[PDB]
């Protein structure tokens, strides 16, 4: 937050957004390009001339289509295979944060090899190596069970999303309130 | 009444039994009539075999906080600990 | 980190200046805490009020005399030499815009980070009638330090002479989810993610205990083994006392 200071025009905002964007191409840490959208940047800059990578890679981490981004870019960033590797981590990290409590109802943490293969658009052999490299970089924790096909990943990387935790937090509110009327009033009326 | 009493034994004592044996054990004169008795007793029927999924029991009139309850299991364990305190007090 | 230790002498002293000055909701009594902020344990052994005047029409208008601030701190040195200026305290249930502008006053004579304290005479809801906060900048950033109360030997015992569990724990635990739910809904309509990110960290961290659920029931049975043996010991005294009660009755029949 700087309201009073750092006087900047539309010319330097595009130059500043360049270093901010490229930092998130290979950056696997602290959310993704959407943080640059959270700040008044994309609205203050042009939507084309390779400034649209925030919009293309936003849905690319969900649908998992690499042909949309690679077709609109040049050969500069597509020559390095590492860029295509980091895009696979952020795609899976969205679903891996849903294992405990975000969206899913029963709040039970379980992951098989078949369910994660369809979400990451990768086979069973490449998904086992992708999780191991994700934990090795410090983004995640936990262990992996290949015998029973179980994936236990400890929650590390936070997220800025909200609105899906209000309903599931009520589950702890309603289920525990029933013991106040039954068990809670049983000991009090003793 | 004897055949109905045997049907209670065939549930636990037989995990899987074919159709031809049920006719011989309970003294049935028809194979089609044999499957008719399995419908009233809720017996799953597959090819040349008869299973029993009804070994698990529930309902049985009304029961509350007794005989393997459901949602009160956590509370009753803590309730039994609070009953001995008031007896001493 | 650091913790704030508020002695019962300070908590009861701030409550006295509120009633004696006939302070209504339009005014808030301001005072100065005294103690040692050097170590990680911040203890306040002394407190006193100041002739403060509050104006609700303008938050930038406050009346505070700096002469009484330096004089009283110098005159109270004769009692204990461990009393210095670690910060100040003020009254009122809420923090208004006038509290942010008065934070930079005592910072001139204060070496370490000053300490702020809010005294609530009503004490409406939960615990902690006195909340402590630290004033530090990178924009003012306030952090809530853990509030504990520890006194000397004669001070803690003197309270017991003047005054001569499970249900309460479950009530405040249920209200924690109700108060948190209202903070998320009101913040949702206020924006239309940073504040909710901290609450999501705690909320996320038989769901995760399913692996330990099997080992938990085995430990609960071992606990009951000790309780079953102690129950039999208490049952033997009942039969022993029943026989002993008859020995008294046998003496009443013969005599």
């Amino acid at each position: 937050t700087l309201e009073p200071s750092t006087s900047i025009t539309l010319a330097e905002r595009q130059q500043l957004a360049y270093d901010l964007s490229i930092s998130a191409l290979l950056g696997d840490k602290i959310y993704n390009f959407g943080e640059l959208l959270h700040h008044p940047i994309m609205e203050t800059i042009v939507n084309d001339s390779n400034y649209d990578w925030l919009f293309q890679l936003l849905n690319a981490l969900t649908v998992g289509d690499f042909d949309k981004f690679d077709s609109l870019i040049k050969v500069q960033i597509s020559k390095i295979p590492i860029l295509a590797q980091h895009e696979s981590f952020l795609r899976q990290k969205i679903c891996l944060m849903t294992l405990i409590e975000t969206v899913f109802v029963k709040n039970i943490r379980m992951l098989s090899f078949e369910d994660i293969s369809k979400a990451t658009h990768l086979p069973k052999d490449n998904v086992e190596h992708l999780v191991m490299r994700a934990i090795s970089l410090g983004l995640l924790k936990g262990s992996i069970d290949q015998v029973n096909e179980l994936v236990t990943i400890s929650w590390v990387q936070p997220r800025i999303i909200s609105g899906d935790q209000i309903t599931k937090m009520k589950d702890r509110l309603v289920e525990w309130n029933d013991q106040v009327e039954k068990l809670g009033k049983k000991m009090e009326a003793r | 009444a004897i055949r109905d009493e045997i049907a209670k034994n065939t549930e636990l004592s037989y995990d899987f039994l074919p159709l031809s044996n049920i006719k011989a054990l309970l003294f049935f004169n028809n194979e089609k009539e044999t499957e008719k008795f399995a419908l009233e007793r809720n017996w799953p029927i597959v090819n040349s075999k008869v299973y029993f999924n009804n070994q698990s029991k529930e309902k049985a009139d009304y029961e509350d906080e007794m005989m393997h309850e459901e949602d009160q299991k956590t509370n009753i364990i803590e309730k039994a600990m609070d009953y001995a305190i008031s007896i001493e007090n | 980190h650091e913790k704030v230790t508020i002695a019962p002498l300070v908590l009861l002293s701030a409550l006295d200046h509120y009633e004696r000055t006939q302070t209504k909701e339009n005014k808030r009594c301001v005072g100065v805490i005294l103690g040692d902020a050097n170590s990680s344990t911040i203890r306040v052994t002394n407190s006193f009020a100041l002739p403060f005047e509050e104006d609700e029409k303008n938050s930038d208008v406050w009346f505070l005399d700096h002469n009484y601030i330096e004089n009283m701190n110098e005159m109270c040195k004769k009692i204990n030499a461990k009393e210095k200026l670690i910060g100040w305290y003020h009254s009122g249930p809420k923090l208004r815009a006038s509290d942010l502008k008065i934070n930079e006053l005592f910072k001139k004579y204060t070496q370490n980070n000053p300490l702020l304290l809010i005294v609530d005479v009503k004490q409406q809801g939960v615990g902690l009638p006195t909340d402590a906060y630290v004033a530090i900048e990178q924009e003012k950033t306030f952090l809530h330090l853990p509030c504990t109360i520890e006194a000397e030997e004669a001070e803690e015992i003197g309270v017991e002479h003047l005054l001569r569990i499970r249900l309460t724990n479950q009530l405040k635990s249920l209200k924690g989810l109700q108060s948190k739910l209202k903070d998320v809904v009101e913040y949702l309509d206020k924006v239309i993610h940073t504040i909710l990110g901290k609450l999501q960290d705690v909320f996320n961290l038989n769901n995760l205990q399913k692996a330990l659920t099997v080992k938990t029931n085995d430990e609960l049975m071992v606990i009951y083994i000790s309780n079953l043996v102690r129950s039999i010991i208490a049952f033997d005294d009942l039969i022993e006392n029943k026989i002993q009660n008859k020995k008294i009755q046998e003496q009443r029949v013969k005599d």
